[PDB]
C-alpha cells in the first residue's frame, strides 16, 4: 500500500509519532521504518511501536 | 569471575552482554587516537574565516581558495584629469566588488583592507588626449598611497611621444598592507607641446590577490 | 519509487554539436547518441557496401 | 539491580561486561558530536573536484591549490602578421599546459574555459620587425576577446 | 538466553550491562566507515607541508594558502650599470623574504 | 626610450617552471646613445614569485 515519508519537527525525547501516512505493516514486532535525524539516517531501535499507526 | 556464551554482535535484546560482545562492537568504531577513516565522512563546513583546528572540509576549502581575491575594480569611460604638473590625483572608479567576512571594503576612490597582510596588487590605467592638438611629450607617474595625495608605494612612471593615440601604464606586485588601511590609487601627468587638448584616463583596473 | 534507489553522481553533459574540429580535442564531454548516428550513417562498410558518388 | 564486579577494561572474554566496564570502554572512542582526534588522523582523500561537507586532506588540499593555474600558453620562436591596419589578428601557440580534470582545454590558439569565475589573466609579447628598412612609426592593441575577432576586453596599446 | 532489565544509557554502575544497552551507548558514537561529525570536530594541525591522507585543519588550509608567496624581494635606491655593449648584469637587491619551512632561500 | 633623463620603467608578470636547488636571478642589458657624462642607474627593483604547482 502507498506510504508517505512524515516529516515533523519536535524537540526532546519521550513523545509519540503518528505514521499514519507511512502504511506501516500491521504486525507490531516487525519493525519496518527508518528514523532520519535533520536528514541523516540514525538508529530506529529507540523508537518503540506500539501501534501500526502511533 | 562469572561468564556466559557470548551473543552475536547484532544483538539488540535484553540478553546480557559479554566484553567479547563488547569489543567485537566496539571494533566497528573509531578511537580518538589516529584514526584511519574510510569511505565517506562528513564533517561541518565552518567560517571562511576560522583560523583553528578545527576540520576543514572541501567546501571550506574551495570557499577559502576563492576568498583569496580581495577586491577588484574597473572603470570604463573617461575622466578628465584636473590638473597637469605632476599634481596627485586620485583615481575614481565606477563598478567594484570586494570578498565578502573579512571586512574589506572599497568605496568611490579608495580600499579599506579588512585583513592586514602580504597582497599582490595589479595597477592598469589608460591615459589618452582628445581634442585639440595632440602634445608632443606625455609622462605619467603612478603611485599606492595610504592618503589620497600618498605617494608611499611608486609603481612605474612612463612617457611617450604619441598621447594621442593614448598609452597603458600597467604594473603587478607585492605589497605590504595593515589592518583598516586606506589604499588609493595616485596618478600624476604632465604634457608638453600641443593646445586645446584634454588628459583622459579609462580602462582603469585595481585589483588585489592576498598573500599571508 | 518514493524516496529512491540511489543518487546518481554528476557527469558532464553531452553536446550534440556535429562531428568535426570540436571533437578532436575534447577529453571531458562524450558524444551524443544522435551525433554518432549522424556521423556513421555516411560511412562505407566493410562488406557489401553500396558506394556512392 | 544486579551487579557484578567490574572487569579490566582490557577483557576480551566470556565473563559478563559491566556498564562501568562499557562506560570505561566507550570513553576511549570519538563521539558524533565534537571528538578531539589526535595523533594522526587519516580519511579517504576526494577527487579535486569535490565540493560538499566530506573532510578534505592534505593532499586534496595541495592538489587544489596546485589545480589554480587553469591553463597556460607559452609560444617561443617566431611568426609574421598576415595583415597590418588595425586589423584583429589571433596570436596562435605551439606550446601549452592544462590542469587536469577541471575541463580546461586549450588547442594551438583558443583556450575553451572548463568552469566560468573570476580569473586571473597575464599576457605577454614582444613585436619587432624583420627584414627591408624599420619603419619609423608602429602601434599596437592586445584584446582577449571571445571569437576571432573577439573584442570584448582591450588591455594594452603602446607605440 | 539469561535476561535482565535494560539498565538506562547514562548509567555508570557497576550493574550488568545488557545489549540493547550497548547499542544504544554506541549509538552516540562515529562509525569508521562514512562517519558525520557534528558541532565543532577539532583535531590535530599537521605540518604546512605534509602531503597525505591526514585531515586537514583549518589552520593548516591557511597555512597552506598564504604559503603560496615563495619569496619578494625589494631593492630601493640607485645601482649603478657598470658595463654597456649588451653585457649582462646581474641585479642586486637589499632586502628580501622568503617561506620558511620549504628549504627557500634568498 | 627617447627620453631618459626621466627614465624607463620595465615591468613584466607570467609563469615560468624550475627545479628544485636552482639559483634564479634576475638580470639585465642595458644600452645608450647620445648624450655625454651621465651614469645608468636601476632602482625601484622589485622580484618576488608565486607558487603554482
Amino acid at each position: 500500500m502507498a506510504t508517505s515519508n512524515v516529516v515533523v519537527s519536535r524537540t526532546g525525547t519521550g513523545w509519540t509519532v503518528d505514521v499514519t501516512a507511512c502504511n506501516l505493516l500491521s504486525d507490531t514486532g516487525i519493525k519496518d521504518f527508518i528514523v532520519l535525524h535533520n536528514a541523516i539516517v540514525v538508529s530506529n531501535v529507540t523508537y518503540a511501536k506500539t501501534t501500526a499507526t502511533t | 569471575a562469572t561468564a556466559n556464551v557470548s551473543p552475536s554482535t547484532a544483538d539488540n535484546t535484553l540478553a546480557l552482554a559479554t566484553t567479547a560482545y563488547v569489543k567485537a562492537n566496539l571494533a566497528d568504531y573509531a578511537t580518538l587516537v589516529s584514526p584511519i577513516l574510510t569511505g565517506d565522512p562528513r564533517a561541518v563546513t565552518t567560517s571562511v574565516t576560522d583560523n583553528d583546528t578545527s576540520i576543514a572540509t572541501t567546501a571550506h576549502v574551495r570557499a577559502f581558495a576563492n576568498s583569496r581575491l580581495a577586491f577588484n575594480a574597473f572603470r570604463g569611460g573617461q575622466q578628465g584629469v584636473p590638473s597637469l604638473n605632476y599634481i596627485t590625483t586620485v583615481c575614481q572608479f565606477t563598478s567594484s566588488a570586494v570578498r565578502s567576512g573579512w571586512g574589506d571594503n572599497f568605496s568611490s576612490n579608495r580600499w579599506l583592507v579588512g585583513q592586514g597582510g602580504t597582497y599582490y596588487v595589479s595597477v592598469t590605467c589608460r591615459f589618452a588626449t582628445t581634442g585639440g592638438t595632440p602634445p608632443t611629450y606625455m609622462d605619467v607617474l603612478l603611485f599606492v598611497g595610504l592618503s589620497p595625495t600618498g605617494v608611499e608605494n611608486f609603481v612605474i612612471r612612463q612617457q611617450t611621444n604619441y598621447p594621442s593615440f593614448g598609452y597603458t601604464l600597467t604594473w603587478s606586485g607585492v605589497l605590504f598592507f595593515n589592518t583598516n588601511d586606506n589604499v588609493y590609487l595616485t596618478y600624476q601627468a604632465q604634457a608638453i607641446g600641443g593646445g586645446g587638448y584634454a588628459v583622459v584616463i579609462e580602462d582603469a583596473r585595481f585589483n588585489a590577490i592576498q598573500l599571508s | 519509487d518514493l524516496n529512491g534507489a540511489g543518487l546518481v553522481a554528476s557527469t558532464p553533459t553531452p553536446q550534440n554539436d556535429a562531428y568535426g574540429l570540436v571533437w578532436a580535442g575534447d577529453t571531458f564531454y562524450p558524444p551524443t547518441r544522435k551525433s554518432v548516428y549522424d556521423k556513421i550513417e555516411t560511412l562505407a562498410t566493410k562488406s557489401g557496401a553500396v558506394l556512392t558518388g
